[PDB]
């Protein structure tokens, strides 16, 4: 009935009275009061109402990047409607462009919802030009675009336009960090060479090209990473899967020399492999080499 | 003068050849090779210009690789300015199209490299002797292990 609906409507508006008084009694921007209302509405689960309360919060708190992330993450993971989703990712980067995450998030949202490559690759260029305060942010959005460009590749096909495209992008990214980021921050942004690491792992595991991965890892080590044991062991593990023992052997021998932080670990890893598959004189050579390092 | 499909197949496979120390590879100008690719229909995606005289590259013309004043040119980059093809691929490339008059092949040798992770790469440039030759070998460790700009 007209009245039966009127009441059912009103009845379902009592639960929000505290949340509305909380807002009313509070002064602008009412952050904590909107935060609770968001917390509450999200537990209820009405998509229309959740969209509204986030929208209400933005009329007074669009300046806060985290609110955009909270709103976007909800649409990404729950509503999953391309139209309503991408709109907020567009608005997020328009309000808080300085925030890298927003761009990165926008890119996945676009990929998730199958937006054309021509379109996605253009958004990425806009990100590169937004302007972030620090070098790590430039690396972060490069990691994003390279993971996107990687997911386009069909590594079943030995050679392809997408793989060619992927490699060129890595080369562009690595140059971009050496030219633009170095000149602007007197720093690379990627000290452990994650971008290069990421490439060597693809090149080895998915392109049957250990030789590039070796060339790469020598550059990594050359950029001040030989002192670390974990860096040696990352390379070792890569060779152990997609390479051979001779190279594992020569590497761990060089690692005991170069390792500063944790030589005992490296030594033990060597002694184990020779115990697991090497000759006796190899096991002996190892014992001497490890001892010699541990002597100092 | 082999057929198109066999040039694509023989060269493609030969480019996958491993870099084993002491082996002899030869450089090929990107200008010539990128056109040879169009003519043989080398890349599956861009394969319409195959067998057309509008893209027949003619004999190997590494003129942009040799210096104007009579195996030269510094700062040349791999993939951008040239493609290293192995001894068999260079022989085949010479066998089909011929080597331009008044030109010697840009021959280079594969060597062990890297002070941290030993790896193989064709030594395009040299120091002034090879990076793998020793100081003891030079007067009568390696030059790289020692260090000299």
């Amino acid at each position: 009935s007209v009245i039966q609906n009127y009441n059912k409507a009103l009845q379902q508006l009592e639960k929000y009275k505290p949340y509305e008084e909380a807002l009313l009694q509070a002064e602008a921007p009412r952050l904590a009061e909107y935060q609770a209302y968001i917390d509450f509405e999200m537990k209820i689960g009405d998509p229309a109402r959740i969209q509204l309360i986030f929208e209400r919060a933005l009329v007074e708190n669009c300046l806060v990047p985290d609110l955009w992330i909270r709103y976007s993450q909800y649409l990404d993971r729950q509503l999953k409607v391309k139209d309503l989703v991408l709109s907020v990712h567009n608005r997020a980067i328009r309000n808080c462009p300085w925030t890298v995450a927003l761009w990165s998030r926008y890119l996945l949202a676009m990929e998730r919802h199958g937006v054309d490559h021509q379109v996605i690759s253009v958004t990425f260029e806009k990100a590169l030009n937004a302007g972030f305060i620090q070098a790590t942010d430039y690396v972060e959005i490069w990691q994003a675009y390279l993971d996107y460009l990687r997911r386009r590749v069909d590594f079943k096909q030995d050679s392809s336009k997408e793989l060619e495209e992927l490699r060129a992008a890595f080369t562009r990214a690595l140059e971009y960090l050496k030219q633009e980021v170095e000149e602007r921050f007197n720093e690379s942004g990627d000290p452990s060479c994650v971008i290069m690491q990421n490439w060597a792992r693809i090149e080895a595991r998915l392109c049957n090209n250990m030789q590039k991965a070796r060339e790469l890892w020598d550059s990594i080590m050359t950029r001040g990473n030989a002192k670390y044991a974990n860096m040696w062991l990352e390379y070792y593990n890569l060779e152990r899967a997609h390479g051979d023992t001779q190279h594992c052997r020569k590497a761990l021998h060089r690692a005991v020399q170069c390792t500063s932080d944790y030589p005992e670990h490296v030594c033990e890893v060597l002694l184990t492999m020779e115990r697991t598959e090497g000759s006796l004189e190899d096991w002996d050579i190892a014992v001497q080499k490890t001892e010699t390092r541990l002597a100092r | 003068a082999a057929d198109l499909d066999t040039q694509r197949s023989d060269i493609a496979t030969l480019l996958k050849t491993s870099l084993r120390k002491g082996d002899t590879w030869y450089l090929v100008d990107s200008r010539w090779f990128k056109q040879w690719k169009k003519y043989v229909g080398f890349d599956s995606w861009d394969k319409y210009q195959m067998g057309d005289q509008n893209v027949y590259p003619g004999p190997i013309d590494n003129s942009g690789l040799l210096k104007d004043g009579d195996s030269l040119k510094e700062h040349l980059i791999d993939e951008l300015d040239y493609i290293l093809l192995p001894t068999e691929g260079w022989n085949k490339l010479v066998s089909w199209y011929t080597l331009m008059e008044g030109q010697e092949p840009i021959a280079r040798k594969v060597v062990e490299q890297g002070m941290f992770v030993k790896h193989c790469k064709v030594e395009v440039y040299l120091t002034e002797f090879s990076k793998a030759d020793t100081i003891d070998t030079i007067e009568k460790s390696t030059i790289q292990d020692a260090g000299l700009y």
